[PDB]
């Protein structure tokens, strides 16, 4: 779907018209998952280690918390992005083949007709 | 920096610290033959590494602070007891079997792990090419179930594979009626019960298993009593070996390596020692499994890794 | 084998992956594979047992033979398109003959029976080597030409693998067939959806290969390659046989892991298609895997077998070395659900 | 031995030891205060209060108020002559039937 | 002390506890100011501010 | 739903941070407390349903299933704290902690405005479940029961979930205010039947219908006692809370896609309360006998009246607590001489005599006997049934005569009769046990004073 996209140059993260949107912010729930994943991360590593699991080594865990965050953050930028373009798309689209989204003519349930099926 | 591949790429090389002397001795011989003095005057005075026979308790002397744990953790398994009822129905003949050829395991790693890390020798009394030997005799006693003499050969087959035999074999040749007046001289009642067909048994398995079989990959070195206490007679004729048999003279820096990898890790030393093949005598049953071992974690400077039981005086767990 | 001449041969396994990745030209792709199979011969055989033989023997017939299949295809391509440049093929029994070679590279169902013997014949290491970093290379030659493959030729082979998987699966007692058997299962389910969605088979190869990373480093922790082996493991080290059961529990897709999000990703993207019925089998042979996984997981962690005398001796040691990542490995493949939105990234 | 097991050990009674025993611990302090923060926080205050909770809810479905609706609107229609309930729910000007 | 052998993890390494601490707070003060200088940048093309 | 479900998750680090001996009263503490901060959620609108937010809404139908997950929590740790006083402190907080993840489970599934997300938290409760079931069950044959819930529940749900993205794709949402606002007809063709059995079919098993309930005697017989108790109390529900909530986009083929639904019940109902009438193991027999209070929850779901379906809300809560005092029942004497059979233990009421009392308490709930809510539901799926058809009071009227007769035969075969002679150790009731009962019974019977708290939105 989007490897083909026009403009769309390799091996790029966050390309530059990502500058555009909004930044997740920092206690974005997403961003505050990673953390807990890097938690979860430390806890681990202390059990398999043989070490206590939530006192040991308590840079350790800090740093796979930090480092969680870190990488969820530009995770999220690029996600957010996508998403982005997915709807820049959509629109344009949209507006440059009328023919195939007509505008729907409206009608009121006091002009429609609908079934009426008993329950009995 | 615990001896790894990065270790051995930059410049730990083993055939630089190999020399001469740098070889594995094991002395041999029935109980109460006196392989004791032979094997200490022998590392004293060619200035090798003595290592006491490997007990019930010699994994918990080189593990935690080296003191002996209780028989229920570590062993689980008597030699009074065996010398008491051998034919007990607790399976006590082979599981004690089966622990100390375990032992000897762990300790042939650690001598090996000495050689290949020092360059000394080591001198061993007994081993896991000897260990055999109490077991066959144990099996013509009708001791052992022939279901576990077979396990026995899959775990010796399967383990002692990996590890290079002894440089020299050197057996100390005593009777079996003079091995009973030593026995009925020391007093000691449990070994006051041994009969001379064990004894007997013990001395065959040694005579046309034992001693023929290194004679093709080692040099297999025999005294009487008599010229056993000339430790210079000995170690005499331990200089003049030429050590031309056996894969020792074909190794090379490649497998040293590879050998110093394996003996290392205690955990793959002994890994086939545990195999699931289920024998009574040595099968434990899951609610006994899971309460000693909870016992054993309840052990001081046992529960995390060592550096980490602040239990037992152990600082900066938050950092570490 | 030398540490450097190790190193060196993993390296050049994974640049020849990566030839195959970053090039544009069929020749090039073809060079990509020929080098990480010569490369991969010797890590197959690093133990040197006949055993390792054998499966190194039969791993380089079936690669070879696929090789030679995929470049007749690429010949006929050019024979009909003068074209080189990996894109859609303009010859429709070209096209067959490199899904066909393709395929029996990755293992897929008629061309399945060779993982699970060379899984086996291999040490842990290797396998984990095998059943990762081996598919990558025939994968994204998939993805890039998916535009052209016959739909039909990839969900037959897609849906044979998953019954294989789930069929084969159930009657070992052998870790490392039980791990090729679920391998062939997975490459089923990331072969179903590339006709109609590339992403999802990204997506599907990310999670599998974080399962499996996660499974094989707690296999190698546990030195244990038969259930029984690891039915003691529990006595030694629970932790490890507990999170080897969320990860089989992952591994089974069941909600709310991280190994339910390919399957229901995947089952989305086909219904996009007005596909159903096939989803529909697909979901329902799963259980199948997952049942076997469910053995086990019973066998391992949820219940406790009888253990030995000879475990007090290992009670009182340690790991001379410590996997890895896996702790990482571990969470990403159990807890990473709540983030599925970010497979968005991959477009 | 078949294999070496413990064997089944004896149930233990709570009041053989502690003839007070409320049958939450062992041991008697923890015990009595498992007894009393049961007792406490399930009577006094969940069944207690949450019932007198319940009790005076505010007004549920809004019944009050459709009753007091019903009233004014039965009082309307009974006093003009309108009926008390059209058959039609919506009103049949606002509704077109297709032919 | 109390084992015979050396414990290899029996003090902090250093090195790095060290490294560990300053590649976090490393990591901590990039984030921080990348998010600041991208709620700017957004700002400015946006024209909010 | 978040002032709810933040509280649940705190008594993970709670439970994994307090002492060895503080864990059951921590615990216990903080789950009633939770359970009383539930409660405030039976607040509802006559119309409008409690739209917290995009992803949790709560409505008349799912509060009183909030509190009685809630209310379940604490119980449980009172059952459990005995069985489980020998085992290790890690593998104790690991048992609350699986206790408390289906709690938190539960309460996402029921409040989820999204269809997708409550098939994933409805999904999810297996694990804990299965986790429960497989490691603490007490016999040989908690495996093979751990494995037939766990295939029946995934046989049933994967269509389940193969059909709603589907109707996610043809109609653009699964959010089920979008889904009943937009509601089309479902016309008459394979497509659409194929579409409603999908819809269908994982919450029949779930709750569930006779002959795919197989499962359940095994799976609520070989578990723990905890695991019993929530298995029949609230697991059982999530098919009728599901088939409520998803039969508003399956009409007009409901009308006659239940037939073979509704025969298979009503009749399956007098099937399973004859088996209850010979069942030699005291929990296989309360274990069946939720079948047939659950044959009955499934009519009044298929035929899709509002006395149907307020009488099927009833019902679900009075038998969920009613399942649970029994099985509390049954373990309190399991527990003393360590066997389900029922004829082992015999003239128990001159050896326990309050305990004989809540006993007789249980018999008469699950006898339905007037004014009582078990009472209140069946008698309105009755009233409604009989409307649907007149013929219907034969099969429902044979049903509760069954059902007094079991329910009896029970309580004279444990209760009364003379003593076992060589049963010497049924030491007196604890403090511990008879509380238990007492915080089943008592909810239970103040809810006879406002029913409608348990009526559902269609009261
Ligand atoms: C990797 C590090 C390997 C290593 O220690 O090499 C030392 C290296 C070779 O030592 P050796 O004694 O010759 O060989 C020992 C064996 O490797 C056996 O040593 P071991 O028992 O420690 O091995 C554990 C095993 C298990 O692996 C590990 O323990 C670490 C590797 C797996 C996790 C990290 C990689 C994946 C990360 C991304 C995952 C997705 C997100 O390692 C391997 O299998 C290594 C294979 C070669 C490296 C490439 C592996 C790629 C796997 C993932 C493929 C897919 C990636 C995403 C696409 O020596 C050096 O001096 C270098
Ligand atoms: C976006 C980029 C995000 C990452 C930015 C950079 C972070 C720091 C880079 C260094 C690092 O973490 O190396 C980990 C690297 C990973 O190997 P490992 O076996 O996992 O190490 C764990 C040991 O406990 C390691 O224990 P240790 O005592 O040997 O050393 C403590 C260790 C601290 O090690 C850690 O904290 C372990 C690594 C934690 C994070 C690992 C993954 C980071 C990226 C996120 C992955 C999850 C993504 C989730 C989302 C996916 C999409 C949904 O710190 C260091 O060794 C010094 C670090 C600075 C140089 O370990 C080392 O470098 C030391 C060995
Ligand atoms: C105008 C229309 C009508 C409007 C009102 C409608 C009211 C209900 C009418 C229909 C009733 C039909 C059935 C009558 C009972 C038949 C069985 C019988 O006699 O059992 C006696 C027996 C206790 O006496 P026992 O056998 O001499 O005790 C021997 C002990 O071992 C040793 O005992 P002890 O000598 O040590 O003395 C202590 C004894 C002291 O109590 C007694 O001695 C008996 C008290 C009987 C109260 C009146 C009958 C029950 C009425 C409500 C049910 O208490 C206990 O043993 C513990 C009981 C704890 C729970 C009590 C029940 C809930 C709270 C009170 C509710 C009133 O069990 C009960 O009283 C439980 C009856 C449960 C009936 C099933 C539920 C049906 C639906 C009820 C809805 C109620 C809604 C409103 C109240 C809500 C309260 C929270
Ligand atoms: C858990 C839920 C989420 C699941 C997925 C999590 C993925 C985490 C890692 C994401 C890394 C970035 C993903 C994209 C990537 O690899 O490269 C983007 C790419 C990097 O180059 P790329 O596009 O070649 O890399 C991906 C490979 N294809 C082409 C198949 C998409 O970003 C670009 O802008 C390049 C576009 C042009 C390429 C020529
Ligand atoms: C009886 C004798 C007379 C009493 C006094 C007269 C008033 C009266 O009866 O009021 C009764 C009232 C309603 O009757 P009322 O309408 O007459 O109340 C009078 C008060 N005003 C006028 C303000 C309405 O109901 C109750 O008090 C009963 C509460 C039932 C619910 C209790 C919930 C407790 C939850 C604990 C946890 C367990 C949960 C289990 C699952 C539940 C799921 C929902
Ligand atoms: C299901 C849960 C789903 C959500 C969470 C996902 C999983 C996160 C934890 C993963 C497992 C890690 C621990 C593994 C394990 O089983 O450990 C066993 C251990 C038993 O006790 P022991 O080993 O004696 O403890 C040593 C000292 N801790 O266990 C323990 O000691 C503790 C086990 C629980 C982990 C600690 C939880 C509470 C920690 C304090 C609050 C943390 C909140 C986050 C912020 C922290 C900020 C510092
Ligand atoms: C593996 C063993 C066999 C498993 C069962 C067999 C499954 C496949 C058999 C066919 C199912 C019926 C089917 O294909 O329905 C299609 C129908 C319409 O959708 P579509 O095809 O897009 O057509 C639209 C109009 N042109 O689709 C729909 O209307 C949506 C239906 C989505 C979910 C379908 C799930 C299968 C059908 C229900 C099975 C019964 C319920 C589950 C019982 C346990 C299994
Ligand atoms: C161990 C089994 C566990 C459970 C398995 C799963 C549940 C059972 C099977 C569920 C699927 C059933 C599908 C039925 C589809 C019916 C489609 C149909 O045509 O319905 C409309 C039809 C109208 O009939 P008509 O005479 O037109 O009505 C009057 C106006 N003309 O009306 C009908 O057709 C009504 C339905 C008639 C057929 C069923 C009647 C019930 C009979 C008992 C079924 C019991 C289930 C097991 C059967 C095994 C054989
Ligand atoms: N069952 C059994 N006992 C063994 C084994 N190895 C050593 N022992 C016992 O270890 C004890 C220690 O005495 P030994 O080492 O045999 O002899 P000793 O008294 O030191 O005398 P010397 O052999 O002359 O040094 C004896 O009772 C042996 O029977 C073995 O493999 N099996
Ligand atoms: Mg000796």
């Amino acid at each position: 779907m989007m490897s083909g996209r026009p403009g769309r140059v390799p091996l790029q993260f966050l390309p530059n018209e990502a500058r555009s949107l909004p930044p997740p912010k920092l206690t974005d729930p997403r961003l505050v998952y990673m953390g807990f994943l890097g938690y979860c991360s430390g806890l681990i590593d202390n059990a398999i280690r043989r070490r206590p699991v939530v006192s040991a080594g308590l840079h350790r865990q800090l740093l796979y918390v930090t480092s969680f965050v870190f990488f969820g953050y530009y995770l999220l930028k690029r996600q957010d992005y996508m998403y982005a373009l997915r709807d820049h798309d959509m629109f344009a689209y949209v507006k440059s083949h009328p023919e195939d989204f007509p505008e729907k003519d409206k009608k009121t349930y006091g002009e429609i007709l609908e079934e009426f099926h008993p329950v009995r | 920096l615990q001896y790894g591949p990065l270790a051995f790429v930059l410049g730990e090389r083993t055939t630089r610290k190999l020399t001469e002397t740098s070889k594995v001795i094991t002395v041999d011989g029935n109980i109460c033959s006196g392989k004791g003095r032979l094997a200490r005057e022998i590392a004293e005075k060619l200035g090798l590494r003595h290592f006491p026979e490997a007990g019930i308790h010699y994994a918990d002397s080189t593990t935690g602070d080296g003191k002996p744990l209780d028989v229920q953790l570590s062993g689980n398994c008597s030699l009074e007891k065996f010398y008491d009822d051998p034919k007990s129905n607790d399976g006590n003949s082979y599981r004690l079997q089966s622990w100390l050829y375990a032992s000897r395991l762990l300790q042939y790693a650690d001598a090996l792990e000495h050689l290949l890390s020092t360059g000394q020798g080591v001198v061993l009394e007994r081993s896991i090419y000897s260990d055999f030997v109490f077991l066959e005799a144990m099996y013509r006693q009708g001791f052992i179930r022939k279901q576990c003499v077979e396990h026995y050969n899959e775990v010796k087959k399967v383990t002692a594979c990996e590890y290079l035999p002894p440089h020299v074999v050197v057996y100390v040749d005593v009777p079996v009626p003079e091995i009973q007046s030593r026995i009925q001289k020391k007093g000691n009642p449990h070994e006051m019960k041994i009969t001379a067909a064990y004894l007997q048994d013990i001395e065959n398995a040694y005579k046309k298993t034992f001693l023929p079989e290194m004679s093709e990959k080692c040099e297999v070195l025999q005294y009487s009593a008599r010229e056993a206490e000339d430790a210079e007679k000995v170690v005499e004729d331990i200089e003049y070996l030429k050590c031309d048999k056996g894969p020792w003279p074909d190794q090379d820096d490649r497998t040293f390596h590879r050998l110093r990898m394996l003996v290392q890790n205690k955990l793959e030393v002994l890994n086939y020692t545990t195999i699931p093949v289920y024998l009574p005598e040595i099968t434990i049953g899951a609610h006994q499994s899971d309460r000693v071992f909870q016992k054993f974690t309840e052990l001081p400077g046992r529960k995390y890794s060592p550096g980490y039981n602040e239990d037992v005086g152990d600082k900066w767990i938050w950092l570490k | 084998m030398n540490p450097i001449i190790y190193t060196t041969l993993i390296m050049t396994v994974m640049s020849g992956t990566m030839l195959v990745m970053i090039s544009s030209h069929w020749l090039l792709i073809w060079i990509g594979f020929e080098m990480n199979l010569l490369a991969m011969i010797p890590v197959l055989m690093k133990n040197f047992n006949p055993r390792a033989t054998e499966a190194a023997t039969k791993y380089f017939l079936t690669q070879a033979t696929a090789s030679m299949m995929l470049m007749m295809a690429i010949i006929i391509n050019l024979l009909y398109s003068g074209q080189w440049t990996i894109t859609k093929m303009f010859n429709p029994v070209a096209m067959t003959m490199m899904t066909m070679a393709l395929a029996m590279k990755l293992g897929l169902s008629p061309f399945h029976f060779w993982v699970p013997e060379v899984t086996q014949g291999i040490s842990l290491q290797a396998g984990l080597l095998l059943l990762t970093w081996q598919k990558l290379a025939p994968l994204s030659v998939l993805c890039q030409i998916s535009q052209s493959i016959n739909p039909n030729l990839m969900l037959t082979m897609a849906m044979l693998s998953i019954l294989i998987g789930g069929w084969g699966g159930l009657n070992q007692t052998q870790l490392r067939k039980i791990m090729a058997y679920s391998s062939i299962a997975h490459m089923g389910w990331m072969t179903a959806v590339l006709p109609y969605n590339t992403t999802m088979t990204i997506l599907n190869l990310l999670i599998y290969i974080t399962m499996t990373l996660a499974m094989f480093m707690l296999l190698i922790h546990s030195s244990a390659t038969t259930t029984l082996s690891l039915s003691h493991t529990w006595n030694k080290m629970p932790v490890i046989t507990s999170l080897m059961m969320v990860t089989l529990l992952s591994m089974g897709g069941l909600p709310p892991l991280s190994g339910f999000m390919p399957k229901w990703m995947i089952i989305q993207e086909m219904t996009k298609n007005e596909s159903i019925i096939m989803p529909t089998l697909m979901a329902m042979t799963a259980l199948l895997n997952l049942y076997f996984y469910m053995r086990l997981a019973y066998s391992s962690s949820l219940t406790m077998f009888p253990s030995t005398n000879n475990m007090k001796m290992k009670w009182q040691f340690e790991h001379t070395k410590q996997m890895k990542l896996l702790p990482t490995m571990i969470v990403l493949s159990t807890l990473v659900l709540p983030m599925t939105p970010a497979l968005s990234s991959l477009n | 031995i078949r294999l070496q097991e413990d064997p089944d050990p004896e149930d233990e009674n709570l009041y053989e030891k502690n003839p007070d025993s409320h049958g939450y611990d062992k041991d008697p302090i923890v015990d009595l205060w498992n007894m009393r923060v049961v007792f406490f926080f399930g009577f006094s205050i969940v069944l207690v209060l949450g019932s007198t909770f319940v009790a005076y809810l505010p007004d549920y479905r809004m019944q009050e108020w459709a009753r007091r609706e019903a009233e004014r609107l039965v009082k309307y229609r009974e006093a003009n002559g309108l009926p008390l309930m059209e058959s039609n729910c919506f009103d049949p000007n606002k509704i077109q039937l297709p032919e | 002390k109390f084992y015979i052998r050396e414990p290899p993890h029996g003090s902090p390494d250093w090195l790095k506890v060290g490294l560990t601490l300053g590649t976090s707070v490393f990591l901590w003060i990039y984030l921080i100011k990348q998010h600041k200088e991208d709620v700017l940048e957004y700002k400015r093309r946006n024209g909010l501010e | 739903m978040l002032k709810i479900i933040i509280p649940t998750t705190m008594l993970l680090p709670m439970t994994w941070m307090s002492k060895h001996n503080m864990i059951w009263i921590n615990a216990t503490v903080h789950s009633l407390l939770i359970s009383l901060i539930s409660l405030s959620l039976l607040n509802q609108l006559g119309e409008n349903s409690l739209n917290f937010s995009l992803t949790f809404f709560s409505d008349s139908l799912s509060a009183p299933l909030l509190v009685l997950t809630t209310w379940l929590l604490p119980l449980m740790l009172m059952a459990s704290q005995s069985h489980l006083s020998k085992e290790t402190t890690t593998r104790k907080k690991l048992y609350i902690t699986m206790l408390i993840l289906l709690q938190l489970f539960l309460i996402m599934t029921f409040t989820a405005t999204e269809l997708i997300l409550f098939y994933i938290l409805f999904e999810a409760t297996l694990v804990p479940t299965l986790i429960i079931i497989t490691r603490w069950g007490n016999q040989t044959e908690r495996l093979n029961a751990g494995l037939y819930f766990l295939f029946y529940t995934l046989a049933g749900s994967l269509p389940l979930l193969v059909a709603l993205v589907y109707i996610q794709n043809t109609t653009g949402s699964l959010n089920f205010l979008i889904i009943h606002y937009w509601s089309h007809p479902l016309s008459n063709s394979w497509s659409n039947i194929f579409m409603w059995l999908a819809c269908i079919m994982a919450f029949m098993v779930k709750m569930p219908l006779y002959g795919l309930h197989l499962w359940l005697p095994k799976a609520h017989v070989e578990a723990p006692i905890a695991g019993s108790m929530v298995l029949a109390a609230v697991l059982l529900k999530l098919g009728g809370y599901g088939m409520m909530r998803i039969t508003t986009i399956l009409n007009p083929l409901t009308n006659y896609m239940a037939y073979p639904f509704l025969m298979l019940s009503m009749w399956g109902m007098i099937m399973t309360s004859s088996i209850c009438l010979r069942q030699t193991d005291l929990k296989s027999l309360i274990a069946y006998s939720s079948v047939s209070h659950m044959a009955l929850v499934i009519v009044a779901i298929m035929i899709q009246t509002p006395w149907s379906f307020m009488g099927a809300t009833a019902l679900m809560i009075a038998h969920g607590l009613t399942s649970s005092m029994l099985f509390c029942l049954a373990n309190t004497n399991y527990e003393r001489v360590h066997s389900r059979t029922m004829i082992l233990a015999r003239g128990l009421q001159t050896l326990l005599p309050l305990m004989a009392t809540w006993w007789l308490m249980a018999s008469l709930t699950n006898l339905a006997l007037p004014p009582s809510i078990n009472l209140i539901g069946e008698l309105f799926i009755i009233t409604a049934s009989f409307s649907w058809s007149n013929i219907t009071i034969i099969l429902m009227g044979m049903n509760m005569m069954i059902t007094a007769l079991y329910s009896l035969y029970m309580l004279i075969t444990t209760q009364r009769g003379k003593y076992t002679h060589h049963i010497n150790n049924i030491k007196a009731s604890f403090t511990r046990e008879n509380a238990l009962m007492a915080l089943h019974i008592l909810p239970l019977l103040l809810l006879t004073l406002n029913p409608k708290m348990i009526l559902g939105p269609l009261y």
